[PDB]
């Protein structure tokens, strides 16, 4: 014994813009057609179940599509909280059909909604339930469904406006298959999905068969009826033992919605084993950052949705005055265990749990292979941290981005130390809880570089740490005089850099032409005959230029070695955890890093340097010049940018 | 357009608005725009088009060309160069050297 219910088109029309299907639509269907397709269905449908029908309401048009009822199993139903208002009207009508057949009719909060089982579609062996969120139906309703109806509840995010509904892409099929369209989810769902069905039962639909709604079909027990299908998904369909039964229903279409559509079951199975559990996770956070205005609340919540969750605001107090800054709470839940990780990681960087109970110490892991930190260990960000160790806040030493963080008990301190130099027996930071954190070239460049030209000076003459990071176009551009100038006046206090700038400011500094290709390696043999560039200096082979000046003044220079060097000079470290070491070792204690054209470079030397500095980010490409106030980015020639430097340079330092 | 004696507003009072990509993402692109186009076209839809001589330089001239034939396209916006080289590489099967366009122009 099946059952479904329908609702016959006596009042439809079309009048809303309640989804993408129905932009341009108004007005602009024939109810003969409509009615003469609904009872093709309505038969073929009762030539393989028992088909109840409702009377429909007038002024309610939308009532035809009867999954958005609610959810029916056994004799529980949740009656839907429609997303629009212009479908909300129909929930009393539903309701009190429900109600007259004996059904144990649970309603949900007015400001939770959820549209039935047009979001919510049982696995046809009754295991468990597949559930939509993203947009009419909201993840924070799945956990209510598993409480009142006793199943497991597996959820689903929908990502494509024009799929808007489950059983517009989902079909759960007998014999445990699992009919869908694979780009209507995002990359969790799509795992969740693949993880619960084996890849022998999934039938994946091609582009075409799902705008024309072939996922739209209802399904007894080996006949589907659907509104259109492909030779090729008819074959498919074949291979299985389903029989597929055809039938058009295009003026329907004109609202968003097919033949699953029209359709209710109401007598879905009951499992006893299964009983009520679901796997949504929620926390409530508090974020005071000051950022009222200039958004921050909107990046937070771009990041959940983003990354498969839900959010729902809960309390905004705004300040008495433009000191108070304004503070909220916010209620975040995500489908899986640990997608609140990821979530509450990025969430990390601007506010922490509520104060009175949420707030737990961190937890650590013991380090069993070298070298290799235990899956789900905390990853550290660019933005100093603070560890809960002892009940006490703990700040983090060495602040990087993508490394772990290491803790020591005894002496509570923590550390940001990379994998591959993780000993065994470190404790190394897991999970999420107790870490919080404190706080088209470009025309008229000149004014960036009054700014950055008046801010060199302050840090200058206060003993602040300036680091260069230079390549090869620094020098291809005609700025080999101003950096070295830059270099004398002590605004150079590291230089990072490679074998190539090297080379081509020691040819254009002997032999006055940099960048035919055979002048690289006879400055090369030279430079090498006389051992290193600060003997070639002392010597009186390298009378000018920026690595002379770099001898001259002590500056510390390191030349990372590339796959492309034609000669290493010897200077150049072809060992690279030896420069990356070499490379933290001069950054430490930087204030600013002058980045001169090296896009490898520069994104290596960004990764180990902390938030805290500023960065100068200068190029014509003009994308490499997206780092991301404490950053600032030019879109100009280097050496153009080095020469207007330094004239403002003088400018500032020289009242003479 | 203004006309003499004409009542124009006046100040802020009393108004109110009820108001390179990789091909990869490229073809998401243009799958969103080609549903849009369907759906515009199988209603009494307008779809207006704008085109410039770049549609003939890349190779175009035939997929406007069938744009227009399966009636996606209810008006053109263009320019004298565009059109002079639709009809060069409709009648010489090249276009852009600057000869050709003369003569084409001519005739």
């Amino acid at each position: 014994d099946i059952r479904i219910l329908m609702c016959p088109p006596d009042h439809y029309d079309v009048d809303y813009v309640i989804n993408p299907w129905m932009e341009g639509n108004i007005h602009k269907s024939s109810q003969e057609r409509a009615v003469e397709q609904w009872k093709k269905l309505h038969q073929t449908i009762k030539e393989c179940a028992i088909v109840d029908l409702v009377k429909p309401a007038k002024g309610w048009p939308d009532m035809v599509f009867t999954a958005n009822a609610g959810l029916v199993l056994g004799e529980n139903v949740v009656l839907s909280r429609f997303y629009h208002k212009e479908r909300q009207g129909e929930e009393p009508y539903f309701k009190a059909w429900f109600e007259e057949n004996g059904f144990t009719v649970y309603e949900l909060p007015q400001d939770l909604p959820f549209e039935g089982a047009g979001d919510a579609l049982f696995d046809r062996e009754g295991r468990w339930l597949w559930a939509g969120y993203g947009f009419r139906s909201e993840l924070d309703s799945h956990p209510y469904i598993a409480k009142w109806l006793d199943t497991e509840v597996v959820s689903l995010r929908l990502i494509d406006e024009r799929f808007y509904h489950l059983d517009t892409c989902f079909c759960p099929l007998s014999g445990g298959y699992l009919l869908y369209y694979p780009p209507a989810f995002d990359a969790y769902s799509n795992r969740v999905i693949e993880m619960r069905i084996p890849p022998e039962k999934r039938i994946i639909v091609e582009e075409l068969d799902a705008v024309n709604f072939a996922c739209n079909a209802v399904n007894v027990n080996d006949i589907i009826i659907m509104n259109l299908v492909s030779r090729t998904l008819k074959e498919k369909l074949a291979e299985a033992g389903f029989k597929v039964r055809e039938t058009p229903l295009t003026e329907f279409l004109k609202a968003g919605g097919a033949a699953k559509c029209l359709t209710l079951r109401v007598t879905e199975p009951i499992l006893p084993d299964v009983h009520a559990t679901v796997s949504i996770e929620s926390r409530v956070i508090r974020m005071e950052g000051h950022l009222l205005d200039a958004g921050i609340l909107n990046q937070a919540l771009d990041l959940v949705v983003e990354n498969s969750g839900s959010f729902r605001v809960l309390n905004f107090n705004l300040g008495v005055e433009r000191n108070s800054t304004s503070s909220a709470e916010v209620r975040v839940s995500a489908p899986s265990h640990q997608i609140m990780e990821e979530i509450m990681t990025e969430l990390i960087d601007l506010g922490a749990v509520p104060p009175p109970q949420e707030l737990c110490d961190i937890n650590t892991e013991t380090v069993t292979q070298g070298g290799v930190a235990p899956d789900d260990f905390y990853v550290s960000t660019i933005y100093p941290t603070e560890v809960r160790v002892n009940c006490e806040w703990v700040q983090v030493t060495g602040q990087r981005m993508d490394a772990a963080i290491v803790v020591t008990s005894n002496p509570p301190s923590a550390r940001c130390v990379l994998l591959r130099d993780l000993q065994v027996g470190d404790r190394v930071m897991v999970g999420v809880e107790g870490i919080r954190t404190i706080k088209s070239s470009e025309r008229r460049v000149e004014l960036l570089v009054e700014q950055i030209a008046w801010e060199m000076r302050q840090i200058r003459d206060q003993g602040g740490k300036i680091v260069v990071t230079a390549g090869p176009v620094v020098i291809h551009t005609g700025g080999a005089q101003h950096l070295s100038h830059l270099v004398r006046e002590g605004y150079v206090h590291a230089l990072l850099g490679g074998n190539a700038i090297a080379v081509h400011d020691i040819e254009q500094a002997t032999m006055g032409t940099s960048l035919g290709h055979r002048h690289h390696l006879k400055i090369i043999n030279s430079v090498r005959r006389y051992g290193g560039i600060r003997q070639a200096v002392e010597a009186g082979f390298i009378s000018k230029g920026v690595m002379y000046e770099c001898v001259k003044n002590n500056i510390p220079y390191c030349l990372a070695g590339s796959i492309r060097d034609d000669g290493p000079l010897p200077d150049t470290e072809m060992n690279l955890v030896r420069a990356q070491s070499r490379y933290s070792e001069l950054i430490q204690g930087a204030d600013m890093i002058l980045m001169l054209s090296s896009m490898l470079h520069s994104i290596g030397v960004g990764n180990m340097t902390p938030s805290g500095v500023k960065m100068v980010c200068v190029d014509i490409n003009p994308a490499v010049v997206t780092k991301l106030v404490e950053s600032v980015g030019v879109v100009t020639d280097v050496g153009l940018f080095l020469s207007l430097l330094v004239r403002q340079l003088q400018q500032l330092t020289r009242p003479y | 357009d203004l006309q003499v004696g004409d009542r124009v507003m006046v100040g802020v009072e009393g108004i109110r608005t009820i108001k390179v990509s990789s091909e990869r993402r490229v073809e998401l692109l243009v799958e969103q725009i080609a549903w849009e186009m369907r759906q515009i076209r199988d209603q009494g839809g307008k779809i207006v088009v704008t085109a410039g001589p770049v549609v003939i330089h890349t190779g175009g001239a035939q997929h406007l060309s069938h744009l227009v034939r399966e009636g996606y396209v209810h008006a053109l916006l263009g320019g004298n160069a565009i059109a002079v080289h639709d009809i060069e590489q409709a009648t010489m099967g090249t276009s852009l050297g600057h000869r050709h366009h003369l003569k084409i122009i001519n005739s």
